[PDB]
């Protein structure tokens, strides 16, 4: 029994061991209560404004579209405190944890942005934070691990399975089952068991609400399309939510194509996987023929996840949103182009969204189109990675 | 078939608790796993609970995580597991065989087809670790259509509505993960499948304790796998230790 619908059509649900169901039910109730509570909303608004820096800019990118009939705006989540959109919903979830009387936080991270966001929020709001991270991730994300530790977080390497984000995901659920009376699990994307896909959307929806206000002010209309990268689904659903009922507005999600879809080395389960049940949800998965969960791949660590949130699978199925893929090389070009022509260093995750908008423009340069790309994060974290590639190419 | 119903009837006649060990199929290899399983039975296991190696076992602690790795290191697949199950049943006609599964391996090739294959090879029950009663309808339905008992966990944090649901939905046995008396009595009140205590059973005294509390027996969820882990280098000692352990645990159930 739940207060809200756990499904988006066939996708979603609560596929957890029985022991975890009270934890999910408690969280749902607290969320529903919080949503009707002006005092909660005011606290959340205060942190978003005065701590994180909202509203974020909407930047018109003139150089990159010169000589075409594309007008391109970037929603500047790269300017939020922490350097990515992840901060929005961690602040909301940390307040929910406090509302429920919890004193501890568990979080998973792959790339490290959500873990840093969880550690910063924990430091601010007086929660004791532990971060599970695949041992492979820990090894290759020394900078993010150090920030978490500076900010007072315990960082726990996970050696189980492939020692990566999924296993990190598992260990977090493993922990919470035992600890939920005292600890809140701060899931970092719009995926996992209900109520997380719904909570994460509602605590990211100011992205799209601001974008709409900003585009009406600047252009006097709605965008023709809004475009966002899809790792698990949070930044994209945050951009899409307020436009879902505006039927004229295209909703485009970009999955990582890795070395190419045909190589099988990618992270595009929504369009190239198969529905399965894992991480608490029924959703498109990359999986072997016999149902083992496959390892994804992307140049971008933040997109390297073999599943996707259920609301995206639903919006795809009914034709409301369209999903595409962008390869490592396309994303790298978009990265370089934005740096050189607009003076903004984008996260490699966000660079996938930008790359698809550039393709929309370049393929049809006399098509009139007003596009918004969600620039989910800044790419300071990526400069070493990009350096090593350009060098190995000899550029 | 009626393998659980027949076991409990025979056990009730003998004023006896059930002892049920868990092992991972194919740990540490197919040949040794088949021999391990034959040793549990010979030593006095009343039933078996058998895991299928899965890439992401989010309900398992490290003992069983490590069993899965060992099995995968040996190349073990769900298909090979079903081959093993057929062989085990062909050798042992009456012992109840339950699988502990993850949802994706059941859903993978279609839920109905999974339970049909369980029936073909002579499995008696399936516990799907990450399917709560709330999500269980297609699993329970397919199980019962194919003469398979759907097993549910009754957790420590169970409330009354849960007790009624588990009572109504489960068959074969109830997996026991409110005072311990309260749960057992209510489950009987609601005509639930006989309860097996599964919570940290690693000693003979725990087996006798479970039976005294009014449970029908006990499941050793990881103690057997620890014995495997410890004796990897000595196949011979492994079997010896397995025998000794299962003998002790079983003896504790008679008295
Ligand atoms: C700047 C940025 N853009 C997009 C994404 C992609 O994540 P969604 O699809 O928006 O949820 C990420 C992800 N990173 C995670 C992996 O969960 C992490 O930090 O651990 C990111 O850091
Ligand atoms: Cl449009
Ligand atoms: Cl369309
Ligand atoms: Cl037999
Ligand atoms: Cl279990
Ligand atoms: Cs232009
Ligand atoms: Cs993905």
């Amino acid at each position: 029994t739940t207060l809200l619908n756990p499904y988006f059509g066939e996708f979603g649900g609560m596929y957890v061991p029985q022991i975890l169901m009270p934890a999910l039910n408690q969280l749902e109730e607290a969320f529903v209560s919080a949503q009707k509570d002006p005092e909660f909303q005011a606290q959340f608004a205060d942190l978003l404004k005065n701590y994180a820096g909202r509203p974020t800019a909407l930047t018109k990118c003139q150089n990159i579209t010169a000589g075409t009939r594309t007008t391109l705006y970037l929603k500047r989540e790269d300017l939020l405190h922490g350097g990515a959109h992840k901060t929005n919903q961690v602040l909301g979830q940390a307040l929910l944890a406090k509302r429920m009387g919890k004193s501890e936080i568990i979080a998973e991270t792959g790339a490290g942005a959500h873990g840093v966001a969880s550690a910063l929020a924990s430091a601010l709001l007086g929660l004791k934070c532990r971060i599970y991270m695949g041992a492979k991730d820990v090894e290759r994300q020394s900078p993010n691990v150090f920030r978490m530790r500076l900010m007072g977080a315990e960082v726990i390497p996970v050696h189980s399975g492939s020692a990566t984000l999924k296993d990190a995901c598992n260990e977090a659920l493993r922990d919470w089952s035992g600890s939920y009376e005292t600890a809140h699990y701060m899931l970092g994307t719009a995926a996992g068991p209900h109520p997380y896909p719904t909570i994460v959307r509602e605590f990211q929806r100011m992205i799209g609400e601001e974008t709409k206000a900003q585009i009406l002010d600047k252009e006097g209309r709605l965008p023709d399309a809004v475009i966002a990268c899809v790792g698990g689904g949070s930044n994209a659903i945050g951009m899409f939510a307020d436009f879902i009922n505006d039927t004229s507005v295209g909703l485009i999600g970009v999955e990582p194509g890795g070395h190419g879809i045909e190589t099988g080395e990618h992270g595009a389960p929504l369009k190239h996987g198969r529905v399965g049940i894992y991480f608490g949800m029924k959703a498109p998965m990359m999986q072997t023929a016999d149902g083992q969960i496959e390892e994804s791949y992307s140049i971008s660590a933040g997109l390297d996840f073999p599943s996707v949130g259920p609301q995206h699978a639903y919006l795809n199925s009914i034709g409301r949103a369209d999903y595409v893929s962008i390869t490592d090389d396309e994303a790298l070009e978009a990265f370089k182009t934005l740096c050189r022509h607009e003076g903004i260093i984008p996260a490699l995750e966000s660079s996938h969204a930008l790359a698809h908008a550039l393709k929309m423009m370049r393929e049809q340069p006399e098509k009139e189109q007003l596009l918004v790309v969600n620039l989910s994060g800044r790419g300071d974290k990526d400069i070493f990675t990009v350096h090593d590639i350009l060098k190995a190419r000899g550029e | 078939m009626e393998r659980y119903e027949n076991l409990f009837a025979q056990l009730n006649d003998r004023r006896e608790g059930a002892f049920v060990p868990f092992v991972t199929l194919g740990d540490p290899g197919i040949e040794q796993s088949l021999k391990i399983i034959d040793t549990l039975i010979d030593a006095g296991a009343d039933a078996l609970e058998l895991g299928v190696p899965f890439s992401d076992p989010l309900a398992d602690g490290p003992t069983i995580q490590n069993a899965n790795l060992r099995a995968f290191a040996a190349g073990v697949t769900p298909a090979q597991c079903f081959e093993m199950l057929a062989l085990i049943r062909e050798k042992h006609p009456t012992i109840p065989i339950g699988l502990l599964m993850y949802a994706n391996l059941v859903f993978n090739n279609g839920i109905d087809a999974f339970y049909a294959r369980c029936e073909q090879v002579g499995v008696d029950s399936v516990l799907v670790a990450d399917v709560p009663v709330e999500e269980s309808a297609p699993f329970r339905q397919a199980a019962l259509r194919h003469n398979i008992a759907p097993i549910f966990i009754c957790p420590p944090n169970a409330d009354d509505d849960l007790l009624r649901q588990v009572a109504s939905y489960g068959r074969g046995y109830t997996y026991l993960l409110l005072p311990l008396h309260h749960l057992i009595e209510k489950l009987k009140e609601y005509h639930a499948a006989p309860a097996l205590q599964g919570f940290g059973i690693s000693s003979p005294e725990q087996v006798s304790a479970a039976v005294r509390a009014g449970a029908a027996g006990a499941i050793s969820g990881s103690a057997i796998v620890k014995i495997i882990e410890k004796n990897l280098a000595s196949p011979k000692q492994m079997l010896a230790e397995l025998r000794s352990f299962v003998s002790a645990m079983k003896a504790a159930s008679r008295a």
